[PDB]
């Protein structure tokens, strides 16, 4: 069976805040297509070749 | 003649493609074929009755 992840458990309260004391720069990536190949077709030489 | 009009506008147009004319007619066949020895029939010295 697929595991959705390590069951975590967050400890909510009503008088408790959790403030980070350190940070981290993190160069991610993202990849995107922009254009595809530019084809063309001539009817007479495809259907009726010679 | 490809736009079927009389005016054309500033641009590039993909007309027909060019291919030089195929004119002649070639019929090549293996010359390995040999003549059947019918000479033995027609040039036979004596025919049957
Ligand atoms: C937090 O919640 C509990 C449960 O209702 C309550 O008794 C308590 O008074 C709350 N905290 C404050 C600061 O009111
Ligand atoms: C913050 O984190 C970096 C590495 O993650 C560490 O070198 C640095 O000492 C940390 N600073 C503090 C104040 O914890």
């Amino acid at each position: 069976t697929m595991s959705l992840g390590a069951e975590n458990s967050v400890a909510y309260s009503n008088n408790s805040i959790a403030i980070p004391t350190n940070f981290t720069i993190s160069v991610t990536t993202e990849i995107l297509p922009v254009s595809m190949t530019k084809t063309s077709v001539d009817c007479t030489m495809y259907i009726c070749g010679d | 003649c490809t736009l079927k009009s009389f005016t054309v506008e500033k641009g590039i147009y993909q007309t027909s493609n060019f291919r030089v004319q195929p004119t002649e007619s070639i019929v090549r066949f293996p010359n390995i074929t040999n003549l059947c020895p019918f000479d033995e029939v027609f040039n036979a010295t004596r025919f049957a009755s």
